[PDB]
């Protein structure tokens, strides 16, 4: 196979139709203040054809320490497979992996990079289980198409298709889930 | 049509290579760091390698000129020290046309004496000169003198020679009697201390006394303050000790404000400090009687000084001999160890700081192996082990074909130790022993 | 410019060699016998001496390690390499465009058999001029910066000689 | 084939092409030591130790650390039995011994809130993990950790952080110790065959003596069941009040500083065995016996979500003597000297007006090292020259090197130099600027009043910094630089030039420009 492997589309469309999920335009997400609804389980359609759905906003009372250029931001994450249905990556504590201490102590810690156009991020610190598993600095672009749209400390939900995915899902052309449980900037 | 050369030998020890200078303007050869004593019985029958030069023709004088059989093992256990009864191995090497002529005399320069070996000798150098030899002791030194006190009032005493610790140095046969004598009322001779040039002492009533030559004995007015009372004089820091950057001078011990203990440091023509918001508590885990010291240089520069001696009469959960160290005379700090690298308990131990290393000794009393049993040794002052090898305690003779009557080895008696600056140990034993011993390990005392 | 290198170098050598057979006051030169070709010389000349030497008597050996300052240039006087690029080692130097010079450490019998021929005969502290031909130099094509068949001079300062560099470095 | 026709043809070719000259001119910069103010540190490794040198007098360091907590991180929940009315046991959950007076369970403490036991604490302990140090390795020193926060003392945030001499006695109090421990920056206690292993890494072990680790566990223990008793999740600011971090101090030793990575406190308790169907507890496979328990533990950690700082003390009274030589000038890198350099932009404005520039090279260039001390200071490796106007700003924003406005260079060990090359776009970047500046001013300017305020537009500052680059695109080699950053571990060297300068010329380094000179 060659273009038949873009078929990916297939399967976001099956993962979309499998739960409640909504999709809104951005032309609509940016015109009701700005809010994917929980209640209903809205997703917004973004650029290079990912899905996002934001839960927490972030920094509710500051309001004003948003991300930007030359920061170096903190992730932690868990990342579910679209193809096959299963749990691939994740740095957060659970308790059916409670006393794997090594998997989820320490975060992943990248750069971002955001000049006048080809916004990109690099991995400062892996985690041990990305570290292991798929040993490349990249951070996926997909991530990065949401940072505009939060602040500090915030909750957002993905789908990231292969065009904008990590260094294994550009090759095996396999779309990803992540459901972001924070996003912060990086302290000492 | 040249004669370079790249001269070299095989492994004598697994995986131990010696390496020789090749000396072409005096034409010979030898190795710079001689050969260990067990390698007579190696160099029996060894084999030469790497002898690469312009032409390999080389021969030896044999009446022939023989040809060098470079291939072949060779003895070369008639060849060793050279240098005298002058025997070299001498062989000729020859140009590639023949024409250039040359020789070279080769040494295999070997030890006489195993180098990291603390030598005691066959016998004990000297009898204790105390009468009485049941009282306790103190040996330190002064100048060019070794001094050895006895609680009665009663002095002996013996000279060093010029200097040089490398030279051919013997001393310490001979004790006599400092004729003067009368060492002050009410003294504990077992506090004597060390200063730059000047010693000092304590008395059961508390007194502070000091000499400048240890003939004669005066109170002090600088040292005797009232209010404060003194219990105990540790050590004394100087520039004589060491190198130290931190540039400290004066003596260390122990007052009692107003009946509590505090560590306190008189420095250099100034008396004790006194005041009790800026002084620190003396622990209770703290050693009380028959103090040893020590002070040297760290590799850093800065002087360090550590301790150990008896503690109180009893203690909870004790069952080791921690040294505590100090980095200035203020507050002294126990180096406590979790593991099980910690040295036994010790009845009136005694520390040094020597050829690089710390060594501990003292007697034991676990009642199967009772007495002095080994030395303990530490290469970073946190973890100890026994020496069940060379660095041993006096009297421990290698076989001849045992155990000297003088040994220290399973007595247990009273005993004073000191260190002198040509690094002799000197120990001396009280009743039960009645000897002197006098030793150092080779190493110190070779050129190199 | 750089024309019949190897004839002119050879030249030069010739110049030196015999300025030291007819010149009043050998013309400032003096010379040593080789020992890997006996009846050949090396050339040098004599410089003042240093005021800080380790009093390290006697000569290096040809399997022990050396302390120099040295430059070294050809005939032109143009620039090879070395530990220092002006007139003399620079040491507390005054010109703030210019550093202290490094020590560099070397092992007598990994080096050129000139070097390896006339470091045999310093005394630590010798300050010495040397003229090497081209078949003791490198020789033949020569090395990187070196335009073959070369007679280097060389600029050498003896600090310090011993067996290992552990003692020395 | 030829392809020359040499030089033949100049002297008929237009003057505007034959009068064309290259040209060398050099201009004279003075260089002074200044201190180095109130630096934003921010990094992740915490400095421990002390040392003494023979010309910048000791040094001291210490760190303050909050630890960690992932989100909705919990403790095994008791193991509580059921009965049916017989009194036998048919099920059970939970995991975590709960049950006292069995002389089988004098090996941990049970805590408790209000009367009923939320489980038990084996131990506490402390490793404080580092790759690396600086000086002597068995040189022995101690160590001694207190626990943050306290009755009217202050706590860490992102205001109070990131200098580099705050004073730890106002965010502790002394009573508050947990532990010590005396080590030795390459630990002879543990064998050779183990210290080669590639697996290992160094570390400082100090766990807690059992009421330390009693009060310590507990009060973790018991925030974790309290939140969780609420439906709520742990979160790191809910592990805050019941821990709220160390201070890390040395008492003796001098030599050794350690790099601590990463400090890491494990919590231990005991569990049962349970039965994979019906939860019950196992007994023991051995003989005898009464049940089977195992030791268990949960990590908290500093891992670049929360806050750490360090004091790095220097002996003032001998930097601020050191600042005031004027025959050289200092780069003591902790916090301590950098030197301050001013360009002469005017005059190359006056005098290369309408040429080319093609290189401005600057050379800053040192004495050796002094005293052949075996363990000590070494010469910064890596250093940056930066324009005054941004001296803190550039590490406050985080910047990447700006080629307009900052340079990177290395140490040239063969020559003793650090060498720039080409300054030339921070040359143009100064001449714009005071070309606008007359440009809006227009027929009320005055050069002397605009050269007498904005005193540091011409002037430029030398920093040691640490720079790391990444690690990926590695068979096709680029190697690009990520982050950085102050140096902060001890470094020093003596540079060339001084305050003297400013009066005699001896003392004055040279700045050398090369240019196109087209003889308009």
């Amino acid at each position: 196979y060659a273009e038949m492997l873009e078929d990916e589309k297939n399967a976001v469309n099956k993962f979309i139709k499998d739960k409640g999920i909504r999709i809104i335009s951005q032309d609509e997400f940016e015109k009701n203040d700005t809010v994917t609804n929980l209640e209903r389980n809205e997703y917004v359609a973004l650029s290079d054809g990912v899905y996002m759905q934001i839960v927490d906003r972030g920094s509710a009372e500051n309001k004003t320490d948003t991300f930007a250029n030359n920061n170096e931001i903190c992730v932690r994450y868990i990342e579910e497979d679209i193809m096959t249905r299963d749990t691939t990556c994740f740095n957060v504590f659970l308790e059916e992996w409670g006393d794997a201490n090594q998997l989820y102590t320490n975060p992943a810690v990248f750069r971002y990079v955001a000049e006048g156009s080809y916004v990109y991020g690099t991995f400062i610190q892996m985690d041990y289980y990305w570290a292991s598993y798929y040993q490349s600095t990249a951070v996926p672009a997909g991530w990065l198409l949401a940072l505009p749209f939060v602040r500090n400390y915030a909750h957002v939900r993905l789908i990231v298709p292969s065009k904008v995915g990590h260094s294994s899902a550009q090759q095996y052309v396999n779309p990803y889930y992540y459901d972001i449980w924070t996003f912060s900037k990086a302290l000492n | 049509d040249a004669t370079i050369r790249a001269f070299e030998l095989d492994t004598i020890g697994y995986g131990v290579n010696y390496k020789f200078t090749i000396d072409q303007v005096s034409r010979l050869i030898y190795n710079v760091d001689s050969l260990p004593v067990n390698a007579d019985t190696i160099i029996n029958s060894i084999l030469i390698k790497t002898l690469t030069t312009a032409s390999g023709i080389v021969t030896m004088k044999d009446d022939q000129d023989s040809i060098v059989n470079i291939n072949d093992s060779i003895d070369l256990t008639k060849y060793v020290n050279a240098t005298e009864k002058n025997n070299f191995l001498v062989l000729k090497v020859w140009a590639p046309n023949m024409e250039v002529q040359n020789e070279y005399k080769v040494n295999i320069r070997m030890h006489t004496m195993v180098p990291d070996s603390l030598s005691w000798g066959k016998d004990p150098i000297a009898n204790n000169p105390v009468r009485n030899t049941a009282e306790k002791q103190k040996v330190v030194t002064l100048g060019d003198k070794i001094l050895l006190f006895a609680q009665n009032n009663e002095i002996y005493s013996t000279a060093i020679p010029a200097g040089s610790p490398t030279d051919r140095l013997n001393y310490g046969q001979k004790w006599d009697k400092e004729t003067t004598g009368k060492l002050p009322d009410g003294a504990d001779v077992t506090s004597i201390i060390r200063f730059v040039d000047k010693l000092y002492l304590l008395t059961k009533n508390k007194e502070v006394y000091n000499s400048n030559d240890g003939l004669t004995w005066t109170k002090d007015e600088v040292l005797n303050s009232d209010g404060v009372s003194v219990t105990n004089l540790i050590t004394s820091f100087s520039d004589s000790d060491g190198s130290n950057h931190k540039k400290i001078n004066g003596i260390a011990g122990i007052v009692e404000i107003n009946g509590e203990k505090y560590f306190s440091f008189a420095e250099k023509d100034v008396t004790w400090e006194k005041d009790i918001d800026k002084l620190t508590v003396v622990p209770a885990e703290f050693p009380i009687n028959n103090l040893s010291a020590d002070v040297y240089a760290t590799e850093s520069g800065t002087l360090n000084a550590i301790v150990v001696g008896n503690t109180e009469d009893g203690l909870d959960n004790d069952t080791a001999t921690v040294v505590w160290a100090s980095e200035d005379g203020k507050a002294w700090i126990p180096m406590e160890i979790p593991s099980n690298n910690n040295c036994p308990k010790l009845v009136d131990p005694s520390i040094i700081h020597y050829n690089d290393a710390f060594y501990i000794c003292g007697k034991e009393t676990k009642d199967d192996a009772k007495g002095f049993q080994k030395f303990y040794t530490s290469p970073t002052l946190l973890v100890w082990k026994g020496v069940d090898r060379m660095f041993m305690l006096p009297g421990i003779l290698p076989p001849v074909k045992s155990l000297h009557e003088s040994s220290f080895k399973g007595k247990e008696v009273n005993y004073t130790m000191v260190v002198d600056r040509n690094h002799y140990i000197w120990m001396v034993g009280g009743q039960g022993i009645d000897k002197i011993w006098r030793g150092r390990v080779n190493k110190l005392g070779f050129l190199i | 410019k750089y024309d019949n290198w190897r004839a002119r170098n050879e030249a030069f050598i010739d110049s030196l060699a015999n300025v030291y057979a007819t010149a009043s006051g050998r013309g400032g030169l003096e010379r040593i016998e080789m020992l890997t070709a006996p009846g050949n010389y090396i050339y040098y000349k004599e410089m003042e001496p240093m005021t800080d030497h380790v009093v390290k008597a006697g000569n290096p050996k040809y399997t022990d390690y050396v302390k120099v300052y040295y430059k070294g240039t050809n005939i032109l006087g143009e620039y090879f390499d070395g530990n220092f690029k002006g007139d003399n080692p620079v040491v507390d130097g005054k010109d703030p465009s210019e550093g202290d010079s490094p020590t560099t450490i070397f092992q007598v019998s990994g080096v050129i058999t000139g070097w390896g021929e006339v470091l045999q005969r310093m005394e630590v502290g010798d300050r010495w001029k040397v003229y090497i031909p081209w078949d003791y130099a490198y020789g033949s094509s020569g090395t990187t910066g070196i335009l073959g068949y070369s007679a280097l001079v060389f600029d050498i300062t003896l600090l310090d000689f011993a067996n290992t560099e552990a003692e020395l470095k | 084939c030829d392809d020359n026709t040499g030089g033949l043809g100049l002297g008929m070719f237009p003057g505007n092409d034959q009068n064309i000259k290259g040209k060398l001119s050099t201009f004279d910069v003075t260089t002074e030591s200044v201190k180095t103010g109130d630096i934003y540190a921010k990094t992740n490794i915490g400095y421990i130790g002390k040392f003494t040198d023979e010309t910048f007098g000791t040094y001291q360091a210490g760190f303050l650390a909050q630890l960690n907590c992932p989100d909705g991180l919990t403790f095994p929940e008791p193991y509580k039995e059921v009965t049916d009315a017989s009194g036998n046991v048919i099920s059970a959950t939970g995991r975590m011994v709960v049950d006292d007076k069995d002389p089988e369970n004098k090996d941990v403490t049970f805590i408790k809130d209000g009367n009923q036991i939320i489980g038990n604490i084996r131990a506490v302990e402390l490793y404080l993990w580092y790759d690396s140090y600086f000086g002597d390795s068995l040189t022995a020193c101690r160590l001694s950790v207190y626990e943050l926060g306290g009755n009217g003392k202050e706590t860490l945030n992102l205001d109070n952080a990131y200098y580099t001499d705050i004073n730890p006695e106002d965010f502790y109090d002394s009573q508050n110790i947990l532990g010590t421990k005396a080590y030795t920056a390459v630990d002879l206690s543990v064998k050779d065959s183990i210290r080669n292993l590639s697996t290992y890494v160094p570390s400082v072990h100090i766990a807690f003596k059992e009421d330390i680790a009693t009060r310590v566990g507990g009060n973790i223990l018991t925030a974790a069941r309290k939140a969780k008793n609420a439906d709520k999740e742990f979160n790191s600011q809910l592990f805050r009040e019941a821990f709220q971090g160390i201070y890390v101090k040395s008492d003796y030793g001098d030599g050794t500083v350690l790099y601590i990575d990463q400090p890491q406190m494990n919590v231990v308790y005991k569990c049962y065995a349970t039965d994979s169907i019906t939860g019950k507890k196992l007994q023991k496979k051995d003989g005898s016996g009464k049940d089977s328990t195992y030791y268990s533990y949960r990590v908290f950690a500093t891992t670049r979500e929360v806050i750490q700082a360090n004091q790095l003390k220097n002996d003032p009274e001998r930097i601020d003597a050191l600042i005031k030589e004027d025959k050289n000038t200092y780069l003591k890198s902790p916090a301590g000297i950098f030197t301050e350099a001013t360009l002469p932009i005017s005059d190359i404005q006056n005098e290369l007006t309408g040429d080319t520039l093609n290189a401005v090279k600057l050379t800053f260039t040192n004495y050796n090292q002094t005293g052949d001390k075996k363990f000590g200071m070494a010469i910064p490796s890596t250093v940056m020259l930066v324009r005054k106007k941004f001296q803190d700003s550039f590490f406050k924003d985080n910047k990447l090197s700006d080629g307009v406005s900052s340079y990177l260079t290395s140490h040239t060990s063969s020559t003793n130099q650090y060498v720039f090359s080409n300054i030339t776009k921070l040359v143009n970047a100064c001449i714009a600027e005071k070309e606008e500046a007359k440009k809006n001013a227009g027929s009320s300017w005055d050069e002397t009043k605009w050269l007498q305020e904005n005193p540091d537009w011409n002037k430029v500052v030398l920093i040691p910094v640490l720079v790391t680059y990444d690690s990926s695109n590695t068979t096709t080699g680029q190697a690009n630089i990520i982050r950085i950053q102050h140096d902060l571990k001890p470094g020093y060297v003596r540079l060339k030039g001084g305050s003297l300068g400013k009066t005699n010329p001896d003392y004055k380094l040279k700045l050398e420009v090369i240019s196109t000179d087209f003889g308009l």
